[PDB]
């Protein structure tokens, strides 16, 4: 039941720093004690991320552009962000890809999607799926373990998506956080999450979320939008494995 | 080849040798067998679906299908004598079946004779330029063959299309069916037909009967994608059992190396499959058959020195393996800081240096 | 310039014929890389032998007598050196008046 | 430019056989329609035959339906009208027609020479 | 494996002429006797001709001497029976046969899909 | 051994395959030059 939604009032947008976070294992090769310089799509440190709210009625989940990279980062409590559409129109007259999270599981569908203005999934328990009226004449398809678990903002969740020559990369990180506001000052490393060999022309990014329930509530969830640069980044392997560092050159 | 004096003899080209310590050749231990760590899937690769499907596509909108996860025979295909062309490039056509690729992509159509050679890299022509473009880095094998047995219908077959015009050169592994009419130049098309606006979609229309170059023709380009991404697409090579502390040829996934295998306690991530050092040399490997970390340690080398007094005094020579362990090495062995010391008789005295061997070592001829 | 920088990946994806330029490109490439430490280690070698040749004279002149050179024994007048091994190379310890 | 090179035809009996060529340049067949009209004497504009070069479908009218057979080689950019059981109604100059459409019911606006075929009783 | 692609023949007046192709994939003409046999209605198998790729040797029977001519052209793996002088008694469908030895005489076990040749009197 | 010694004049004239070959034969020969020049410093600067 596709539905239009628009009670936000709006604001114009919001930015906070990157406090050297959004790195990734840029390869699948073990390194200890190394300074490794690689050369590879990161965020730059220290720049804007576009903060947008989902906080009772006000609602952001505009469509935002896919440039050559994504860096995700959600702080939330109440589990809301459920979710990701990748495309280059989501009308269906192009190929789009979709990730959700279900209880102990996900779905990455490569679809023909016949996208609402305003999808997003509702929750009373797991009410409404209410994101496409047609998923036509689908594709390659995905399932697994689901990609954000739980195991103030109690959980801060990193994603960086990559669409590269044929693979679209997916890097994740979970962290405990005391703080609530914004981002922290730390330095964390998104493991490789999946590289699903999808080849889709992706320029054309949204986000899903879920209501409590017009006559619907979001409740607290803060996620930020990063864009990736080419940079050159000085990686600091420690002995055991672990990316400690990082140098923006 | 006879002795250490005579490998003396012939590195100094000289029939006598003066009283010293001359380094003849190396030392390297030599691999016992090759052992092959692949990983253990089943699963053909549907070449094929792709080889014989019922349809292929044009040549304007070709088809590709993505291969991986799945054992793959190349051995097969070559062997079959249907196909005309099997041009590899970067690749050779009887190694094919050794090597693991990290992705495969087959494109399948339908050609005429004359273009067969439009479509390998850094070529021109209309179907090279407006229908099907090849890298010139390409890395992969186009496999051709004639096909007007069951191509060309009676009275002309019109299905297969292609683009004779359009507004730019494609760019390399990409597909453009837009079938938006062509501006050619002073008349504007304001998107309707008319003169000069010439629409880029064409029909072959073989007939059976055509010459050899006008005939059709079904061609598999197979693109090899081997990125640092895990290779998937493996030869059907049998594994081996695994082999620990000998110097052995192995190979994990399309690693070839030869080293001594050795239990690392290196705990990788569970997504890093390789380990290296300062120097970017290969360190460490995943075993694909069981998540087991191994160190790879180069195969013990090393200078090979003879120790010699004068061809005037003796024809004895002690031999020096430089940095060898005396287990390593193929009636006096003594284990020295500066390697495994062979003819030579350990003294307990203490004299003036006579021949340096090293690290407070010397030797000398006596009694 | 070759297709890849390992050599094992050459010979194992290509006939000889084709493998040669490859492997003649990485022979060029390597024999040119070792040609240079080979040159800059010979330049390198003529220092530090130099630099032993002075350790040799001031151990003649400085610790086995008493120097009349000005500043050759350091700061003052030379009363005597007494010599220390070091890592690859020698410490004087110079005792002036 | 577009050149529609017409060959063949000439004097043939009643019941006999022809056969016309028509190689264009400037344009390559494979999507427009290209036919043969023919002039009579005293006679206007009629349609003898047409071929969809981007489809392979062929079209007559009555007086040329089974006597008549066209057939396009888009490779060679050609075209072929063969001429069998001829009739003296049949003499007429044939022209090459050519048009910037997909379609043989649209009028051809791209004209051959045109080759004269006359038939003797 | 091995097609035997067959093309020509038809219906034809008793006494003229017609060509019979056949072509072989997955096989190479020039030791493998290829020949012609035909189906006459309320008849069983015959022999039409052979000829022998390996040396280029002829046989026929006694019906189809003279009037056919059967001819290998290894090159092209092309087979060519010509009719000359055909007869009512020739209206039969004519299966490509192809053998595994180079003798015509060992019986083929390579068969193509087979062409209708109709003769009228 | 290149077209041109003007490396400007090569990247005008030729397509990026075509001018890979003039463009290594240069970088060899100037590489070559400036590792003789470097080589024949460190030994003057040996000497001074
Ligand atoms: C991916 O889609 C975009 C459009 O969303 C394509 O960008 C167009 O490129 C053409 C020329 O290639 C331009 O004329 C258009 O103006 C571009 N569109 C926009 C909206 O900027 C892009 O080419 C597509 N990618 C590929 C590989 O085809
Ligand atoms: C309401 O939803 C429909 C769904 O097709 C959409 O076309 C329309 O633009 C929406 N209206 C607004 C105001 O967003
Ligand atoms: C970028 O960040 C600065 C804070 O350093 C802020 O003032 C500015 O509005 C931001 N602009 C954009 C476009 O993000
Ligand atoms: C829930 O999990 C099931 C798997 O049983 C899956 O099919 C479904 O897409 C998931 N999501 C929802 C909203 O049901
Ligand atoms: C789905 O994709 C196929 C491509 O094979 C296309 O033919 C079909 O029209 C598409 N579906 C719709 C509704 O257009
Ligand atoms: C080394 O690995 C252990 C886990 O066995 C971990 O506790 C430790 O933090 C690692 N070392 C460093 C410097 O992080
Ligand atoms: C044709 O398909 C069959 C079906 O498995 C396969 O055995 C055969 O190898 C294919 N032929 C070629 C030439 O690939
Ligand atoms: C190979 O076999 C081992 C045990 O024999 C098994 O653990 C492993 O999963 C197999 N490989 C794959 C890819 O399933
Ligand atoms: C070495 O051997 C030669 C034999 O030709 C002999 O003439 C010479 O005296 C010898 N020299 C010494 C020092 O023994
Ligand atoms: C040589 O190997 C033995 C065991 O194989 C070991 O005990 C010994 O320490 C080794 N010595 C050297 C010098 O490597
Ligand atoms: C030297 O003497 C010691 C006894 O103190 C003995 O153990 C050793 O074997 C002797 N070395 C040789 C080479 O005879």
């Amino acid at each position: 039941q596709c539905v239009n939604l628009t009670t936000r009032t709006q604001l114009p947008p919001a930015y906070t720093n990157s406090f050297t976070r959004g790195v990734y294992y840029p390869d699948k090769v073990f390194r200890s004690s190394v300074l490794h310089s690689t050369q590879d799509l990161f965020l730059p440190f220290f720049s804007n991320v576009t903060w947008f709210h989902a906080i009772h009625k006000r609602f952001d989940n505009p469509v935002l552009p896919f440039n050559d990279g994504v860096y995700f980062a959600s702080t939330e409590k109440s589990n809301i962000i459920r979710g990701w559409i990748f495309g280059t129109t989501l009308d269906s007259k192009t190929q789009s890809l979709l990730i959700v999270n279900n209880a102990t599981n996900v779905v990455i569908k490569v679809c023909e999607f016949q996208f609402c203005n305003d999808p997003f999934l509702g929750v009373y328990m797991e009410s409404e799926f209410r994101v496409y009226s047609s998923a036509n004449n689908c594709t390659f398809e995905y399932v697994s373990q689901p990609f954000l678990m739980d195991l103030n903002f109690k959980n801060l969740r990193e994603f960086v998506f990559k669409n590269i020559d044929g693979y679209f990369k997916i890097y994740s990180k979970h962290t405990p956080i005391n703080l609530v506001r914004d981002l922290p000052q730390g330095f964390s490393a998104l493991e490789p999450l999946v590289d699903l060999p999808i080849g889709i022309n992706i320029t054309r990014f949204q986000t899903l979320l879920a209501l409590h329930r017009s006559g619907w509530t979001a409740g607290a969830a803060a996620y930020y939008v990063g864009y990736l640069q080419p940079r050159t980044f000085l990686l600091k392997y420690n002995e055991n494995g672990t990316i400690t560092d990082a140098v923006d050159c | 080849a006879l002795d250490p004096l005579s490998e003396t003899k012939c590195t100094l080209k000289s029939f006598t040798v003066e009283k010293g310590i001359y380094q003849t050749s190396n030392f390297r231990v030599q691999p016992t067998e090759s052992i092959v760590r692949f990983p253990n899937i089943t699963n053909l690769c549907p070449f094929g679906e792709v080889f014989n499907a019922t349809r292929f596509a044009s040549v304007y909108a070709w088809n590709r299908k993505r291969i991986s996860n799945c054992v793959a025979d190349y051995s097969v295909l070559y062997n079959s004598a249907s196909f005309s062309t099997f041009k590899c490039y970067g690749v050779s056509p009887t190694k094919l079946n050794d090597l693991c690729f990290t992705n495969v992509y087959a494109d399948s159509f339908v050609i005429r004779g004359d273009e067969v050679r439009q479509i390998a890299p850094g070529q021109t022509g209309k179907i090279a330029d407006y229908n099907y473009k090849l890298p010139d880095d390409f890395t992969g094998c186009v496999i051709a063959w004639n096909s007007n047995n069951l191509d060309s219908k009676v009275g002309g077959n019109y299905n297969y299309l292609y683009r004779l015009f359009r507004k730019s050169n494609l760019k390399p592994f990409e597909r453009d069916i837009s079938t938006e009419i062509y501006q050619a130049g002073s008349t504007p098309c304001n998107g309707v037909e008319g003169f000069n606006c010439y629409f880029p979609l064409q029909s072959y229309g073989f007939q059976p009967t055509n010459g050899v170059g006008y005939q059709p023709y079904r061609v598999v380009v197979l693109s090899f994608e081997l990125l640092h991404a895990p290779a998937t697409v493996c030869g059907p090579k049998k594994s081996t059992n695994l082999v620990k502390n000998k110097c052995v040829n192995f190979n994990f996934n399309g690693l070839t190396g030869t080293g001594v295998l050795t239990e690392s306690n290196k705990k990788f991530l569970p997504f890093q499959q390789f380990g290296r050092d300062i120097a970017d040399t290969t360190d460490a490997v995943r075993d694909p058959q069981t998540l087991e970390i191994l160190d790879i340690t180069p195969c013990s080398f090393g200078g090979v020195s003879v120790i010699t007094p004068g061809t005037n005094t003796s024809n004895q020579v002690a031999v020096l393996y430089q940095d060898v362990n005396c287990t390593e090495v193929p009636s006096n062995v003594f284990q020295t800081r500066a390697g495994c010391l062979i003819g030579a008789e350990h003294v307990n005295n203490s004299y003036e240096c006579d021949i340096p061997i090293g690290a407070g070592i010397c030797a000398s001829y006596q009694t | 310039g070759a297709i890849s920088s390992v050599l094992n990946d050459i010979l194992s994806r290509l006939d000889p014929p084709e493998a040669e330029v490859q492997i003649d490109r990485l022979i060029t490439g390597r024999l040119q890389s070792l040609q240079t430490y080979v040159t800059q280690q010979l330049i390198r070698a003529a220092e530090i032998r130099a630099s032993a040749n002075l350790a040799a004279t001031k151990m003649s002149e400085c610790v086995l007598g008493q120097s009349k050179r000005v500043d050759f024994c350091g700061k003052g007048y030379h009363l005597m050196s007494f010599p220390q091994s070091a890592p690859h190379g020698v410490v004087f310890l110079h005792v002036t008046y | 430019q577009v050149q529609l090179v017409e060959s063949g035809g000439g004097s043939v009996q009643a019941g006999g056989s022809l056969t016309l060529s028509c190689v264009a340049s400037g344009v390559t067949l494979g999507r427009h329609a290209i036919g043969w009209f023919r002039q009579a004497p005293g006679k206007e504009r009629e349609r003898v035959s047409c071929i969809r070069t981007f489809d392979g479908i062929t079209s007559y009218v009555e007086s040329t339906k089974g006597r008549f057979t066209i057939s396009s080689n888009n490779a060679m950019n050609t075209v072929y009208l063969q001429m069998n059981s001829l009739k003296p109604e049949d003499t007429a100059v044939y022209f090459c027609a050519l048009g910037v459409t997909a379609a043989c019911s649209d009028n051809p606006y791209f004209w051959g020479q045109g080759t004269q075929v006359t038939v003797s009783s």
